[PDB]
């Protein structure tokens, strides 16, 4: 069947380019033009535009004119996308895709390719463990949190007590204030359980390769 | 350049019953428009083309029509593996482009936020910052107004929200909210609070502490 397998994410400064490629099997490659669209954060879809295999003719979005350069390998048919001079404003996911019966434009998309720009440098969180409020807490339930800050780049994986509990947490999605990300996450334990049945937050960053430990105390 | 409005950022429905979203152009596109569903960390997906036809494999709940500058998109009987992300598009003209998207979530009963605030741990003092968390959890609807006062007096300076999205297990959703001071200036502060409104609700929640008070 149709498919068009694209290249794994990359991570660059301002001012870098980057080549992504995009493979097609399951038909003729130059059966079909190539198009590639730009999908930002908040999940903002735009056109950056298509290339004919056959002959190269490139078709851009006057917006990424100069920006993206298209190409194509007819031996190996895959279809690759350049962009230039990046700035944090090119941090997205760009997708290739092919139009299917006849024009059902955008019926084929590959898995995407996500690309990040910044200066930031590769930093380790901070993570501090963040216990009730000293006064007191109502109810058999209690909730507990995490804060981890100050880190790039993306990802990190929080679990607490090492994955055990699941059920009552929320990790929220990480805001970049300064180059750097933070995050939080909490997790609410039943029965009164909690100090007397430890619970820690454990953090990952595999671009510090970092794993660290925060038991959650009561304060004092 | 063509601009695609849709109908709502966010919809609720329920398993069962009839949603429609709409989409606007800023000028006439004939019927050059598509409709597509996208799911968290998938890519979007054909689902209606050339404004009315159901691309290959498309169940037939999901419909289309429209033709000039307004747009329907029709499911017929909404199942649970329908609630995601829906896009139009028009490609009339040059560039192509897509609207906004709209949110199908599912409809549950209200559910008032569970509130709890989070003094900065010591760690983070020795740092020289203090963040005050705050956690509004698990309610319903998403429509949710989160205000901080210190001493009395509304904050909001230093202040970051964060949503997860719409719970697959109990359809509720979360935030968080963050007061980020120095540990200077939080130091010179005795009270802080953190006060949600939401619909379930005429009074405020209020979750507060005093600094070095235990």
């Amino acid at each position: 069947e149709v498919q068009l397998q694209q290249s794994g994410p990359v991570l660059v400064k301002p001012g870098a380019s980057v080549k992504m490629s995009c493979k097609a099997s399951g038909y003729t490659f130059t059966d079909y033009y190539v198009n590639w669209v730009k999908q930002s954060r908040g999940k903002s879809l735009e056109w950056l535009g298509l290339i004919i295999p056959s002959n190269g003719g490139t078709t851009y979005n006057q917006k990424f004119r100069g920006k993206a350069t298209l190409t194509v390998d007819k031996s190996s048919s895959t279809a690759y996308m350049e962009l230039n001079s990046l700035t944090s404003e090119d941090s997205a996911v760009y997708y290739c895709a092919r139009r299917g019966l006849t024009g059902a434009l955008f019926a084929y998309w590959g898995q995407g390719t996500l690309v990040t720009v910044s200066a930031a440098k590769t930093t380790a969180p901070s993570v501090y463990p963040l216990a009730p409020v000293c006064g007191d807490t109502t109810g058999s339930s209690v909730t507990l949190g995490c804060l981890v800050k100050g880190y790039f780049p993306e990802p990190v994986t929080l679990t607490w007590n090492s994955g055990s509990l699941s059920s009552g947490v929320h990790t929220f999605p990480a805001l970049l204030q300064s180059d750097l990300y933070t995050l939080s996450s909490s997790v609410t334990v039943t029965s009164s359980t909690w100090p007397s049945q430890s619970i820690t937050c454990n953090v990952a960053h595999p671009a510090s390769s970092t794993k660290v430990d925060k038991k959650i105390v009561p304060r004092v | 350049d063509i601009v695609m409005t849709q109908s709502h950022k966010f919809m609720s429905t329920s398993v069962g019953d009839r949603v429609s979203i709409t989409c606007k152009a800023s000028q006439d596109v004939t019927s050059a428009v598509a409709w597509f569903q996208q799911k968290p960390g998938q890519s979007p997906k054909l689902l209606i083309y050339s404004a009315s036809y159901r691309y290959t494999g498309v169940p037939d709940r999901f419909t289309g029509s429209g033709s000039g500058t307004d747009f329907t998109f029709t499911i017929s009987s909404v199942q649970a593996e329908d609630l995601a992300v829906y896009y139009c598009q028009q490609h009339y003209g040059t560039p192509l482009t897509f609207g906004a998207g709209t949110k199908l979530e599912l409809k549950r009963a209200d559910a008032a936020p569970t509130v709890s605030i989070f003094p900065p741990s010591s760690e983070q003092l020795t740092s020289g910052g203090a963040s005050v968390v705050c956690f509004l959890n698990n309610f319903y609807p998403k429509d949710i107004n989160v205000k901080w006062k210190i001493d009395g007096s509304e904050r909001q300076n230093g202040v970051l929200n964060s949503w997860t999205d719409q719970d697959s297990k109990d359809s509720t959703y979360s935030m968080s909210s963050t007061l980020t001071l120095t540990k200077d200036e939080y130091e010179r502060h005795n009270s802080y609070t953190c006060e949600a409104t939401h619909k379930t609700s005429t009074s405020p929640i209020v979750k507060s502490f005093n600094r070095n008070e235990c």
